[PDB]
């Protein structure tokens, strides 16, 4: 529930925290001590602390200690200046910041969420969205291909 | 002092000027505002929390500012609420804030420190005495007439007229009474404490009152701290003895303090950056202090007005929560009167017919039907002139003008600030003399004759030798 | 990392065990033209002055962690965000001297046009508090204001605190231009500060008020349009810098200060701005600060309190601080929270008219409306006992005459309002540049004061009576001096007075 | 409008209203006046940053728009700040608001590019004896001095027009004193441009004046940056040789504009409806006009007030700031006269005092009391009759009434427009004529003769040759 | 509107009241006095127009007829 | 009431409201129990809304209200 406060946790970590071959503490650093407290118990027995040595020492220390400098620095940083009581977007916004390299994803045809490794525009969604193996699903694949003719042809014929 | 130990309220982390914030442990608060030691950067000096809060960083209330002092500076507290001095040993000496020295003898007081809160008494024990005083003048002393116990509240500041009714009342009232007092004083001038503490000081007149002193050139904390040296000194004084008056001024600093400093403090404002607890004090303040069953406590309020502001809380709630509701009108002071005083506001309980008498009922019938009559008849009389005029215009302008004109008198200190000179007049002349002067037989003196008279005296003397 | 600082946010959230910010000093975070955030400073005293990126005493408004508003002199808008600043010592380092009398001296220290040079004691405080109660006497002496009447009527001495308001555009800052011509020297170093100046009034005011006077014992601080906190609405309370050199040592102290209230809307930014709170016209209760170690200072020391300011330097004699704070009313706006704190918490008030002093006349004093703290008191024996009614004249003349047009009052008694009343009353003005002193007071006041020259006076008898009458009188006899040197009022005021006026004035 | 070099900077963030939030440099901003060309849509428009800000997106505010832009617009780097095209060559044609032109091409003149943020007052090198200056008129120079570079006001209605002032001083001001007067406008009509500007080929001032207004069409930002054109163009020739003198059209667009746009952008500033910026803008820019060592910069002060308030920044920062303010009624055009301007209400502080001379003041003093002892004779006394007509009402109406009508000599508004000569008037007769021969000596001028006169040099020979 | 309410009389078939249901709540008056003490007619508020509009009565005194020498105010 | 205008020109009645605004050191809070006589020494079960009192409201008001007929009433 950062909003604009995540764009400093998930743009500052990914450039100079990056070389030291953090790709991989932050995502078990960040998912476990984010999902850890997705409770009833961590989160309103820890956010309800009154120093920030207890709460961040306690919720990123108590519960696996999975951490090293990130983890303890970045906990103790953000749990004494106020970020540490939600932190919901920090594996969606620092996967999808820092993955912003190799980001590959197109989208969907109506149907369901594909995914396909794209890195550019009209890259491979063309043959493997045309090159069957799959061409449809059970998802409403082929009954959705009528909703362009059918909805453009009945709602811009419907005036008469 | 007297543990006074431990404490150990941390350092200060958010110092902004007089409301602090040191954050320390879960035990390092005050209990209702109590006192404190704290080392800033001079000495020991007091933080009261006015506002407990978690963490030890409660919102603080300190005299000066936190100017010079670092973000890191420990400091201390203390564990006593109160104490400070409340007694009539310290009479000859001047009490600095608490109850220091101010003047150049020093004063100690009682060791024995009592509450810092003023308690009066009860609805069946409060023992309001019904005795009229008379003043030295005709008009005041004549009018309306002031019981002892209550606190008649005088509007208006200076810089237009508080030097000649404060002089002429302190001085009349104080010196026409006989008896014992423990009036202070705190917002004066820089240079008062060389001419009018020297004359009550020297002149064997503050040997059984307990003095203060005071200037301008005071925070905002210190200045607004007269509530625990007049409560405990007025409250402890006025039931350990038979009687102690008091003659309380300069309501700027209360009013402009308290105020302006809760809209610093994180509070919200009221009326133009006004408190929103102006009846809790000003009800409190002023009800909480009057003649008790263990000795009467006949006050003296004086509120300070700017520039005539008759329309904020201190009009309102100094005209109901007090005895009378005088104030200082311009008119009376640029007309070039004896008095400059409001007489026309408000009067006291003391001037209906029971209590009163055919001289007050006759007096204030005929002054008040020919003062409204011939002060309200502007709009007829004014722009038409003298052409529709008859004898309600001559009557009431000659009644009203010799009356207005002949009423106001000096009163010893009051004759020697203009340059006429001060006799006392008395009830028989001044209260006998409206039935003849407004009715047509003493109504033959002019202009001239009736300026600066005292009652029947001087205009008889004055109109019938000149 | 929470806030976006790139440098801060990376290392204080990879590495928070090492912050290393105890210095006093670092940078700053951001620069809005003024309100600047100065990074840090843990150990940084709140309210000292810092010199940041040039040459300005960044100065820090209150100690709140470790985010204090700096507030630098001038404009910071062509700075980046991010100024790096010094250690922050201590502020209030003015030049305090009574010694620099004489060059140019400007609202930033002894720098100006064209003299920079000013040899002073040293760089110390500027906002001088006030007195004590009993070391706080005010110390009675004569002076000449201007005119018969003002240094007859309400003379003010050394060390004393009244309010004066003048005209819009008739003559609020000069009128008396003979002050310091006939005045002299005014006890010590005198000092006039004033907000909104240009070349006309710093060249004309300059060279008028030096051409014809000493003006080698005056060190006016003015300022013009390009001023900023410093130098606008903190005129008026660090002018009281070299008071201690003067005031705090045995003699006495010359001050002034012209449009006070004209740089009351240079608190604006501390209401408006600052996002405070505001009150009259978009303000504070800092102006409220001038009634408490500014303008209520001005006060006469007594005889101990020369004995403990000093050090022991005097050990007998008494100190003065004659500070008259003048202000230019805009055709009579005084009823507001300036003129009711600062007329109630001195102990003087004057008023002049704006009918007498736009018309022509000289005579720009109010009748009645001017109420001094003095008066009476610091004048001398030909001042206040002889001359002591002069508010009979003007009162009963103008309260007298003034009665919706009428007749005649009593024909005779109106002699004094009508026929010889503009003699003594309007005669009795100083016009442009016109001196004064104890020979128009004694002259005026000892032979015009029965009916030798105040009978038959009026435009011819009045000109040629005091023309031919002070000129033949002034220029015939010789001990008329000698009034100017003591009290007066006597036998040989007037035998002297009345014979050398009867029979200077009898040939005519 | 600033000197691009590199254009690099990045893209942007927000771009809702007219606050430029483009995120350009980290820690690389640049100054206050020296803006970004950015590459919003087709155009460069470029944006003042007001305010600088850490991370990149600072507080800036364009003048036009970016004829729609998106939420990434790129941005550039510049190094000169205000860099416009400017100089003393402008005076041939009309000029814009950015330097450039509103007539024809060549951009105003294009000659010399340096810094459009003059510098404001200034001494040292500055002229500060102040000296008098002379139009040449015996209805304006002759009743009152005005100052050598000074920014005189204005007030009345109608009744002389821009013809008669810009007509009038584009030829007599022109060959009496070196110098180049130009214009300014801010807050026109987008017709008057068509009709007015045909006035600069009735009197040939087209080539010697750069009209530089911006109409009305645009917002607060374009329209009211008109302040770089005149003190940046005026610059180079009053600090040159020559006198500058501009003329500014109503304090409508920077009263409107900047109360507006400094009190509209979320923050607050002073009272009444107006903003803190007016004490800052009215006195750094009202003392640049000041006179100087190489020439006197001259500026019309023609400010217009809101409907005479007195509690706003118009009387107070119009009547304060400025100099003498002449006022024109309706009764000195109504009757049939050529100029406008009455006598009363329409001079200095130098000009009627004891700080000129005894012509000067013989002529000030004899004209203002033989025009106000003498404008009551003749309004007052038609009521009753004219059987009571002395000498005094006899010499005074005739005297007042022919000096009245006579004294208004004609310029050089009419010798290329109607065809009435007149040159100019000359101090020595108006100065020598009006106080003698206008009081009661030489009554042989009438009312038809006297009329189209130069002054009293003239009005000699008509009273015998016509 | 709510608290204020309670200013009108019952009848007699009323069967709550008080007791239920017969007697004990028949002609069961409910006066109210709305004596506002204001400065010297002072209704120009929300609470003055409201509360004085929403009811059925409207008084007002005057500090002349009590202050000039009469006994009626 | 305790006037003659209160009873056929301005009457009240039971079970009504009637607003009233008075004026100030004139006829506010001492026209309602000094010119009530009627009310007081008739004998009607009244109720009594004083919000901010002291020791001279409480005695002058309990003894005035007390020594006339009303008392315990
Ligand atoms: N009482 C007076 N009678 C006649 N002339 C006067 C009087 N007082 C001042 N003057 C004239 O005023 C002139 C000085 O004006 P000054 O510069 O003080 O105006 P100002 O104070 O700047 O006006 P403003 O306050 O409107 O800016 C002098 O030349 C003097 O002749
Ligand atoms: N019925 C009456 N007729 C004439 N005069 C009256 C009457 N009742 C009271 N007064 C006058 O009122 C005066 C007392 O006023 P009081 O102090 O009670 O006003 P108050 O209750 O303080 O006003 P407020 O309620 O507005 O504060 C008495 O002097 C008396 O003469
Ligand atoms: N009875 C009176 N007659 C004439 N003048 C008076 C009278 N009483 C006071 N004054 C004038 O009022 C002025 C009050 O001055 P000061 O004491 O400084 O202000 P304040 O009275 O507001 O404190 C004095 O200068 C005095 O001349």
């Amino acid at each position: 529930e950062f909003i604009t406060v995540a764009r400093p946790y998930a743009k500052a970590a990914f450039d100079f925290a990056v070389e030291h071959q953090s790709v991989e503490r932050w995502q078990d650093m960040l998912a476990f001590a984010a999902e850890v407290t997705k409770n009833e118990q961590m989160a309103e027995l820890l956010s309800g602390a009154l120093a920030p040595e207890t709460l961040a020492e306690s919720f990123i220390a108590v519960a696996g200690e999975q951490l090293d400098e990130n983890g303890q620095n970045l906990i103790r940083v953000m749990a004494e200046n106020g970020r540490l009581n939600a932190l919901p977007d920090v594996l969606e916004q620092f996967i999808h910041l820092r993955a912003v390299s190799e980001a590959t994803a197109e989208v969907d045809v109506i149907s369901a969420a594909a995914l396909s490794e794209q890195q550019l525009a009209k890259i491979s969604a063309a043959m493997e969205k045309r090159l069957s193996r799959k061409v449809k699903l059970n998802a409403k694949i082929d009954k959705s291909v009528m909703a362009g003719v059918i909805i453009r042809a009945g709602d811009m014929v419907i005036d008469g | 002092h007297h543990h006074h130990h431990g404490m150990a309220t941390g350092k200060i982390v958010q110092v902004i000027g007089a409301v602090v914030d040191v954050e320390f442990p879960q035990d390092a608060v005050p209990r209702v505002y109590d006192a404190l030691e704290v080392q800033n950067g001079n000495e020991r000096l007091v933080l009261e929390v006015q506002q407990q809060l978690g963490g030890g960083i409660v919102r603080t209330i300190a005299m000066g500012s936190s100017d010079g002092l670092r973000r890191g500076l420990d400091v201390k507290d203390l564990e006593h609420p109160i104490e400070v001095p409340v007694g009539k040993a310290t009479l000859g000496r001047i009490m600095n804030v608490l109850g220091e020295p101010v003047d150049m003898k020093g004063e100690i007081g009682e060791e024995e420190r009592w509450a810092i809160h003023r308690a009066a008494p009860s609805y069946e024990e409060l023992s309001n005495s019904q005795e009229l005083l008379e003043t030295g003048i005709k008009v005041i002393d004549l009018m309306a007439p002031f019981a002892k116990g209550g606190k008649v509240g005088l509007f208006g500041g200076a810089g237009v007229g508080k030097t000649v009714n404060m002089m002429e009342l302190i001085r009349n009232i104080a010196i026409e009474h006989s008896g014992y007092s423990v009036f202070a004083g705190v917002g004066e001038r820089t240079r008062e404490g060389n001419d009018f503490y020297h004359e009550m000081t020297d002149s064997n007149v503050i040997d059984k009152v307990s003095l203060v002193y005071g200037q301008m050139n005071e925070p905002p904390g210190n200045r607004l701290r007269v509530a625990l040296t007049g409560l405990t000194m007025a409250e402890k004084f006025r039931d350990e003895g038979r009687d102690v008056l008091l003659f309380v001024d300069n309501i700027y600093r209360y009013t402009l303090a308290g105020t302006e400093v809760s809209a610093l403090l994180g509070r919200m404002p009221s009326a133009v950056g006004y408190q929103p607890t102006l009846a809790e004090e000003m009800g409190v303040l002023q009800e909480r202090i009057t003649s008790t069953k263990t000795g009467s406590i006949t006050s003296v309020q004086a509120v300070y007005v700017p520039a005539d502001d008759l329309t904020d809380p201190s009009p309102a709630t100094t005209f109901a929560h007090l005895d009378a509701t005088v104030v200082l009108s311009r008119q009376i002071a640029s007309l070039g009167i004896y008095p400059a005083v409001d007489p026309l506001d408000s009067t006291s309980r003391q001037l209906d017919p029971l209590v009163v008498g055919q001289e007050h009922y006759d007096t204030a019938r005929g002054v008040q039907s020919i003062l409204q009559r011939y002060q309200e008849l502007k709009d007829i009389i004014a722009i038409l002139g003298m052409d529709e005029l008859s004898e309600e215009d001559k009557l009431v302008v000659a009644r009203a003008r010799k009356i207005q004109r002949f009423l106001s008198q000096p009163f010893f200190v009051a004759e020697v600030f203009t340059g006429s000179p001060g006799k006392y007049v008395s009830l028989k002349d001044t209260i006998r003399g409206f039935k003849g002067i407004m009715e047509g037989e003493y109504d033959h003196l002019p202009e001239q004759a009736f300026y600066m008279v005292g009652s029947i005296e001087e205009a008889v003397e004055k109109a019938k030798k000149l | 990392n929470s806030t976006e600082i790139s440098e801060l946010i990376k290392q204080r959230i990879a590495q928070f065990n090492v912050v290393s910010e105890a210095h006093n000093e670092g940078t700053i975070v951001s620069v809005s033209d003024g309100v600047i955030r100065i990074h840090g400073l843990a150990d940084a005293m709140q309210g000292e002055m810092i010199s940041l990126p040039g040459n300005r005493y960044a100065i820090a408004l209150n100690l709140e962690r470790d985010s204090v508003g700096a507030v630098v002199m001038g404009p910071y808008a062509d700075l980046a965000e991010g100024m790096k600043v010094k250690a922050t010592g201590r502020i209030l380092e003015v030049p305090v001297g009574r010694g620099l009398l004489g060059r140019v001296v400007n609202t930033l220290g002894a720098p100006i046009d064209g003299k920079g040079p000013l040899d002073h004691d040293g760089f110390s405080a500027v906002e001088a508090i006030a007195p004590g109660v009993i070391e706080r006497q005010s110390v009675d002496q004569p002076v000449q204001t201007g005119y018969k009447a003002v240094d007859s009527m309400i003379p003010i001495g050394r060390g004393q605190r009244e309010l004066i308001i003048g005209d819009r555009q008739t003559g609020k800052t000069a009128l008396a231009i003979d002050a310091i011509i006939n005045q002299r020297d005014s006890g010590i170093k005198a000092i006039y500060v004033a907000i909104g100046q240009k070349a006309s009034t710093i060249s004309n005011v300059v060279r008028k008020l030096e051409e014809h006077g000493a003006l080698a014992n005056t060190i006016v601080v003015v300022a013009t349009a390009s001023e900023s906190a410093a130098l606008q609405y903190l005129a008026p309370y660090a002018g009281a810098a070299m008071g201690e050199y003067f005031r705090d040592r045995g003699e006495d102290a010359l001050i002034i200060y012209d449009d006070l209230s004209k740089q009351a809307v240079a608190y604006r930014q501390i209401s408006l701005l600052l996002r405070r709170p505001p009150g009259r016209e978009a303000f504070p209760g800092d102006v409220f600060y001038l009634h408490s170690r500014l303008l209520e200072r001005a006060a006469r020391v007594n005889a101990e309190y020369v004995e403990a300011f000093t050090k022991g330097e005097v050990k007998g004699k008494t100190g003065s601080l004659t500070a008259l704070p003048i202000i230019e009313t805009q055709a009579g706006d005084v009823s507001a929270f300036v003129p009711t704190n600062v007329i109630s918490i001195t102990d003087g008030q004057i008023f002049l008219e704006t009918n007498l002093f736009n018309a022509g006349i000289r005579p720009a004093v109010n009748p009645g409306i001017s109420v001094s703290r003095v008066g009476g008191a610091a004048q001398t024996k030909i001042m206040k006992k002889l001359s002591g009614g002069i508010r009979t004249a003007l009162a009963q003349y103008r309260e007298l005459a003034a009665f919706s047009q009428f007749a005649s009052d009593l024909d005779d008694a109106t002699r004094n309002q009508l026929d010889h009343g503009q003699k003594v009353t309007e005669l009795l003005k100083q016009k442009q540049y016109a001196p004064m002193s104890v020979a128009q007071q004694s002259l005026v006041l000892f032979a015009a004061e029965r009916g030798y020259l105040a009978d038959v006076e009026l435009s011819k008898i009045g000109s040629f009576e005091a023309a031919l009458l002070a000129y033949v009188d002034r220029d015939h006899a010789p001990l008329m001096q000698e009034i100017n040197q003591t009290g007066g009022y006597n036998d040989e005021i007037e035998g002297k007075l009345k014979g050398i006026l009867d029979s200077f004035k009898a040939t005519q």
